[PDB]
RNA sequence: UAAGCCCAAUUAGUGAUUGCCCAUUAUUCCUUUGGUAAGGGCGGAAACAAAUGGAGAAAGUGUAGCCCUUCCGAUGUAGAUGUGGCCUGGAGGUUAGGACGAAGCUUAUGGCGUGAGCCUAAGAUGGACCGGCCUCUAGUGCAGAUCUUGGUUGGCGUA
RNA sequence: UGCAAGGCCGGAAAGAAAAGAAUUAGAGGCACCAAGUGGGCCUUCUUCGGUAAGCGGAGCAGGCGAUGCGGAAUGAACCGC
RNA sequence: UGAAAUGAGCGGAGUAUUUGAGCUGCGCACGGCGGCCGCACGCACUGGUUUCUUCUCCGUGAUGCUCCAUGUUGGCGAUGGAAAUGGGGUGCCCCCACCCGUCUUGAAACACGGACCAAGGAGUCAAACAGACGCGCAAGGGAGGAGAUAUGGUUGCCAGUACUUCUCUCGUACUGAAAGGGAGAUGCAAAAUGCAUCUGUGGUGUGCACACGUCAAAUCCGUUUGAUUUGCCCAACACC
């Protein structure tokens, strides 16, 4: 009953997700694929949404807003992983079942999530080879349940 | 430098926003905006600069006016043709001097419960401007109709009073004070009622 | 990372429009106070008065806002906001809000270099 | 304190800022009020003849609109 | 694959592609034909003078060259110190800058709006080489309330909407000959805007036949104005 | 609110908009109304004509409780009537009763074209109301 | 001055520069000033005769 | 004054005709300054390294009929510190 | 044998018709800003992981202005108006930071903005509070009033 | 059947020829609500009173006020802009 | 630095092409002189001639919405108490450049207030009215005072919020000093309260949109953008 364009019209200005800083109007929703503060991509707002998102390993995990139970917040995002090794024109495809104007941007979140993975790991791999060396006299563990 | 005397004097106030607080009249505003430029119709293009207006300048339509004027239309129109839709960016207001009505379908901003039910009960339609817009998309026998403002306290009261010819009313809260000398022969002249012109 | 290239940034001024006769006062601050006195040499524009700023100063929209680096700059508190500069990482270069801590500012850094995010006032010791 | 009289310095240049507006046109504004008032008087009674043969030729108009 | 309303944008796209490149070539046949019939004509218009003038002579008759009728305007004072009678004739002369240009008919009523503000004005009788290179390089359209330099002959098409003014060359010959069309081709382009006389002036505040500048310099004007424009 | 008011927009402007020459000055042209007469007589005289003089009598104690007289007209007697009363409503038949005295008027003044026809109970009547809706099928009874 | 705009604007212009190309040859000019006194040199006498 | 250019005379050419011949060719303002700072060659011509200094600039037009040439150097005005003193005409680039 | 006065040139009876130098002016180029502004695009076009072309694309008064193209104007006392313009103390929301250092304070301390200002850095400063954004509110901005109060000061190691 | 007036029904319309035979950086009207002004001063010409005055009083129009910039070394207002 | 090269300039073809100058034909203009003579060679035949003078002819949409991203040759920079480039500091040259705030026609003024710094320091609040703009409702709008009960409860939140009104007020009618009166249209008629009917702008001129057309221009042929006739004319405005 109450429309995107007539939601978009409420929250364009205030939003907890609008994160005006500087001058800059980023967007702290975790379904926008830019972080840029427009309707196309505050995908909280929009009937149908899709969004990509990083798993466990190299996997890319798909978010999809299909509009049929956005009364039900529990059952509104459904997730779908692509294994690692998927193809961002694939992911991009994926998204585009259900947003076909969010598929460029899409394909460029899948592309930056490989890449996020892999720099990762190669980070990871160094800060161990560099912490190897050291005494460190004090280390934490969580203990087990 | 360039000789451009009175240069700003040849430049009017064009608003092409809205002061209006209204998401919905924001809503229809950029509806009747994509409409306006991307159609070839002149109705878009009049009620989109109508409702950028404001308040005072969207004045209300009266019932028994709309009943009158479509009326006046309806004769000289072949019985074939469907009666139009009568379109008021404004209100509707309704009209207790007129108790008989036929049925019209009317698009407004606004109707008020008596006029919402007048309309209805005479027969008749009370649509909103995205049913317009969905059914008549270049306004397509539509009668654009403006609300009186003539008539408004306001404006009765505009222009000075004691010069010859002014019938404007007094800023007065006490109708007896101020009506002796300037407003009577006896009492040291009297205001002339007429000048030409 | 390496910022977007764009068009050489040009300033159209880079010394300061400072307040008139505030080097002979100590009481006046240096920022600019528009002079409204009616024989005000710098607001007569005398030729050997200083400047007073206008329009034509503004600087050109392409290459505006930008730092030496080549990015712009979004101030960042925590590790949860430098994912909102992932995708846009080479046009917006994270700066850590000066009230953040030295505990804080570790766990920033170590995300951001995962992330390849540039930070404006990261240690410099990392990414060289 | 003897001061200047009077001068029209400036009185044109004023009056021309926002120009010298033209007269209103002759089909405007051209009440009858003042004139010669047998003339009126007939003129008015020309005018209600006028009205009604209005009235009638648009109710003619109607019918042979209807009768088409 | 495509979505078919961009199938239906391609395929009109292609015909507008055929289309308007027929356009320019059907436009540029007939810009060549006009330019080619205007050149005669100028040639043989001088040559016909010639003999007349050596008929004249050869038997002590006097050959009365026929009075110009077109005259080019030059502003060649500032904006300030203007009674409002010179401002107002200026204004409607269009000369409200210096060395702004304009081309105007040498009628009574043009020569009596002339006369009065003659201090600020430098004026003559343009050559058909002045009246080219006034078009062809300082020459600008009024398209939409906007100063758009002359680049082609489509826009000059567009602009007139006439069937005798399709060219630069017709636009030429118009304000050249004084044609029936003088009035709308020289009321729809913007006025010139030259650059200052190099060289220099002779003296801004006397009359050409005093020995400076704002009188009617009759022909050499062409002499100023080359050195302007 | 005070930080939309013009004080806020003049600040360092040193005189706010009352001028160099001029200045703000307490009372510059007297107080209230003073000078009607003299000095402020083309002001009183173009845009409230008639303020001087004396008219009329005098009603020393007026009460309103015994002038009150409210009216209304023919064509707004539909206000009066329930919506189904006047659908029934016909002229020859049986028809809805008015009692102005109880919606709050005295006299009835009969603009316009009556509406529905209907029995009115009025203090007090006009002679074109009262043969208007006679004429309509309604009539009016005198009360008090 | 330019080529490609002054072609533009007048596609006769490659005509008219070999026009004025071959009126600045120098044996068209010779001979094409000694016919032209001939010419006018006889028709102002057979005007006078 | 005009920093932005400035004015130039040779010896031996006293006249605009003169001057013309000297459009385009380099300038040169020798001076030194109090430390020796990096020059070109600094690595492969050790011997370069002075506290000799030199700012550049090309001849844009002439100056006048007798001679003299206006000189534009690169990016920055000349010092003026530098009225008065001696200047390089090169003969390069050359047309000849 | 003017560097004076009257007249006349522009490299001089050689062969034509612009000697040269100085503007906040003209012409043109670049950038800004504002239009009684003028137009385009805005149904993601197809494709396209990483290791090893890119990004963005908002139906829009005003923003880091939705993007692109085009044109024209831009000085100003008194005065008017505008500003997703700046700044201050509280209130309602929201979102953060802090003893791994809050406010305050210091600065050859840089960065950003035409500016009001904002931000970072450092303190060999401080020691517990406090930032952003949306709305609300007011005892909300100082250079000068023979301004008020406090401190200091040259005269002066003088009379 | 004439006049005068208010209509109605036609007709014709270089929509204004040719004779030097206009031009326009020409959207016309129409409101509303307000502020500063209300000591002015300089010229070119015209002009009055005064021996005159950097004196007093007018007309037309420009300019200072309110405004810099280039030039008359210097100068509110002169020249250029 | 070719990330759409639009070129007389690129890329393909071709050896031509037309356009000037010669020199000429016929008729016609034109010029002597009164139908003849002339004609510098105008105009038509886009006349002929080709003697020399020129090159001419085709070609690439954007399936790129926007922005950024592509040479060469040295010098310097191979991770440093470094090379650059900007910013900052201090001096110095050559140019500019009267002290601010005021009042004033006119201030750098021999006009008045001006040693320094810190804190403080000046369009406020209320009432009446008007106009603009926002919002609610509409021939109606709205209270106020006060009661009720969630709450007859709660430190507080809660002096709030929720609810109610045969009233009151401002409108929907106005005039006259009062006594007093008290506004529809049309038809038919002409009654010192005339009748009849009621789906209706009292009339006229000028006037959005919309409806039939009609022209002109441009079109990717779908149209759209201008004008315009007629009808109804809304809001207005002018005469009755
Ligand atoms: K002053
Ligand atoms: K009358
Ligand atoms: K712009
Ligand atoms: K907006
Ligand atoms: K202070
Ligand atoms: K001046
Ligand atoms: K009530
Ligand atoms: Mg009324
Ligand atoms: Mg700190
Ligand atoms: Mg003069
Ligand atoms: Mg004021
Ligand atoms: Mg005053
Ligand atoms: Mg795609
Ligand atoms: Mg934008
Ligand atoms: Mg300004
Ligand atoms: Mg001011
Ligand atoms: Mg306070
Ligand atoms: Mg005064
Ligand atoms: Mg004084
Ligand atoms: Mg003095
Ligand atoms: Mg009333
Ligand atoms: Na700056
Ligand atoms: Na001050
Ligand atoms: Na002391
Ligand atoms: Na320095």
């Amino acid at each position: 009953s109450h429309s995107v364009d007539l939601q978009w019209v409420l929250v364009r200005q205030n939003s907890r997700f609008l994160q005006k800083r500087g001058g800059i109007r980023m967007s702290n929703d975790p379904f926008n694929n830019n972080g840029n503060w427009t309707k196309r991509h505050c995908g909280f707002l929009n009937e149908k949404a899709a969004v990509v998102k990083p798993a466990k390993g190299g996997a890319i995990c798909v978010t999809v807003k299909d509009g049929s139970s956005n009364n039900k917040p529990r059952q509104t995002y459904k997730k779908t992983v692509h294994a690692a090794g998927v193809r961002a024109s694939d992911v991009s495809r994926a998204v585009a079942a259900v947003r076909p104007d969010l598929a460029d941007v899409s394909f460029r979140r899948a592309r930056r999530m490989a890449c996020i993975a892999s720099r990762t790991a190669k980070v990871a791999a160094a800060r161990k080879a560099r912490s190897e060396k050291i005494k460190f006299s004090r280390k934490s563990a969580r203990a087990k349940r | 430098g360039v000789d451009l005397t009175g240069i700003s004097k040849k430049s009017r106030v064009i608003r092409h926003h809205t002061y209006s607080t209204n998401p919905y009249i924001k809503l229809l505003i950029k509806l009747y905006k994509f409409l306006a430029k991307r159609t070839s119709s002149g109705f878009n293009k009049v009620v989109y600069q109508r409702l950028i207006k404001s308040r005072s300048n969207r004045a209300p339509i009266s019932l028994s006016r709309i009943a009158v004027v479509m009326k006046r239309k309806a004769v000289f129109t072949a019985k074939s043709k469907a009666a139009p839709i009568a379109v008021v960016v404004g209100d509707v207001l309704d009209d207790v001097r007129m108790a008989r009505i036929p049925a019209m379908r009317v698009c407004a901003l606004r109707f008020s419960k008596s006029a919402r039910q007048s309309i209805v009960a005479a027969g008749g339609e009370c649509l909103t401007f995205d049913q317009l817009a969905m059914i008549a998309p270049t306004g397509k026998n539509t009668y654009l109709l403006r609300g009186r403002k003539s008539g408004r306290e306001s404006v009765r009261h505009f222009g000075a009073s004691g010069v010859p010819g002014s019938h404007s009313k007094p800023y007065a809260t006490n109708r007896g004070k101020e009506t002796k000398r300037g407003r009577r022969t006896g009492r040291s002249y009297k205001r002339k009622a007429f000048r030409h012109v | 990372v390496k910022p977007t290239v764009s068009k050489a940034i040009v300033k159209k001024r880079t010394k300061r429009f400072t307040r008139h006769r505030y080097e002979l006062f100590p009481q006046l601050s240096s920022s600019w106070r528009k002079p409204r006195g009616e024989d005000s040499p710098v607001r007569r524009r005398y030729k050997g008065q200083k400047a007073m700023p206008n329009k034509g100063y503004g600087s050109d929209r392409a290459t505006k806002y930008i730092t030496p680096s080549g990015f712009r700059n979004f101030p960042i508190n925590n590790v949860e906001d430098l994912y909102m500069l992932v995708m846009q990482n080479r046009k917006y270069a994270g700066v850590i809000s000066h009230t953040v801590g030295a505990r804080k500012r570790k766990a920033i850094v170590r995300k951001a270099m995962e992330l390849d995010v540039r930070l404006a006032n990261g240690n410099a010791k990392l990414r060289k | 304190a003897k001061s200047k009289n009077h001068t029209n310095h400036n009185q044109s240049s004023k009056n021309h800022r926002n120009g010298i507006k033209g007269p209103v046109p002759l089909h405007l504004h051209n009440s009858k009020r003042g004139s010669w008032l047998p003339a009126l008087v007939n003129a008015r009674r020309v005018r209600k003849h006028n009205q009604k043969a209005a009235l009638k030729k648009r109710r003619e108009r109607i019918a042979a609109f209807a009768a088409k | 694959k495509r979505a078919a309303f961009k199938q239906q944008q391609t395929e009109s796209f292609k015909k507008a592609v055929v289309a308007r490149k027929a356009a320019k070539a059907a436009l540029k046949k007939t810009a060549y034909l006009r330019a080619r019939k205007y050149s005669r004509e100028y040639r043989g218009a001088e040559k016909k003078l010639v003999t007349l003038r050596r008929q004249a002579a050869s038997h002590g008759n006097y050959y009365l060259e026929a009075k110009p009728k077109v005259a080019v305007v030059t502003r060649i004072r500032g904006i300030a110190k203007v009674n409002p009678k010179q401002r107002k004739i200026l204004q409607l002369l269009r000369l409200r800058q210096i060395f702004n240009t304009v081309f105007v008919k040498m009628n009574k009523p043009m020569e009596n709006m002339l006369r009065a503000v003659e201090p600020y004005i430098a004026y003559g009788y343009p050559s058909l080489a002045t009246v080219r290179a006034m078009v062809y390089k300082r020459g600008y359209l009024k398209i939409n309330g906007q100063r758009v330099k002359i680049t082609d002959n489509q826009m000059i098409k567009d602009k007139y909407n006439n069937v005798d003014i399709v060219c630069a060359e017709d636009m030429v010959n118009q304000i050249y000959t004084c044609g029936k069309h003088f009035r709308t081709v020289t009321h729809g382009m913007w006025p010139f805007k030259l650059a200052p006389p190099a060289g220099g002036m002779r003296q801004k505040r006397r009359h050409f036949v005093e020995g400076g500048d704002y009188g009617n310099r009759d022909t050499l004007i062409n002499r100023f104005l080359a050195r302007m424009i | 609110p005070t930080r939309f008011k013009k004080c806020r927009h003049q600040r360092g402007s040193t005189f706010c908009g009352y001028g160099r020459v001029g200045k703000h000055r307490k009372h510059e042209s007297g107080r209230g109304n003073a000078g009607g007469m003299h000095h402020h007589r083309i002001n009183f005289d173009k845009y409230h004509p008639g303020y001087f003089g004396k008219l009329g009598m005098d009603h020393y104690h007026r009460k309103k409780n015994p002038m009150w007289k409210p009216t209304i007209n023919l064509n707004n007697l539909s206000r009066l009537i329930a919506a189904e009363e006047a659908a029934k409503a016909a002229k020859g038949g049986t028809l809805p009763v008015v009692d102005l005295q109880s919606s709050g008027y005295a006299k009835l003044l009969g603009n316009g074209h009556i509406q529905v026809p209907c029995i009115v109970k009025a203090r007090y009547v006009s002679k074109l109301a009262d043969k208007k809706i006679r004429k309509a099928g309604g009539a009016v009874v005198l009360q008090a | 001055k330019n080529r490609r705009l002054r072609l533009r604007l007048n596609p006769y212009v490659k005509r008219e520069t070999a026009a004025a190309k071959g009126m600045r040859n120098v044996a068209n000019r010779d001979a094409r000033r000694k016919a032209k006194l001939a010419r006018v040199t006889k028709a102002k006498k057979a005007a006078t005769k | 004054q005009t920093k932005q250019t400035a004015l130039v005379r040779v010896e031996n050419v006293n006249t605009r005709e003169d001057a013309t011949w000297y459009v385009g060719k380099r300038v040169c303002y020798v001076y030194h300054g109090k430390k020796v700072k990096r020059c070109v060659r600094w690595s492969k011509a050790p011997a370069r390294r002075s506290t000799t200094r030199a700012l550049w600039g090309r001849v844009t037009r002439p100056h006048g009929n007798a001679g003299m040439m206006r000189v534009k150097f690169n990016g920055a005005s000349v010092p003026a510190s530098a009225i008065g003193r001696r200047i390089r005409v090169y003969l390069y680039p050359s047309q000849i």
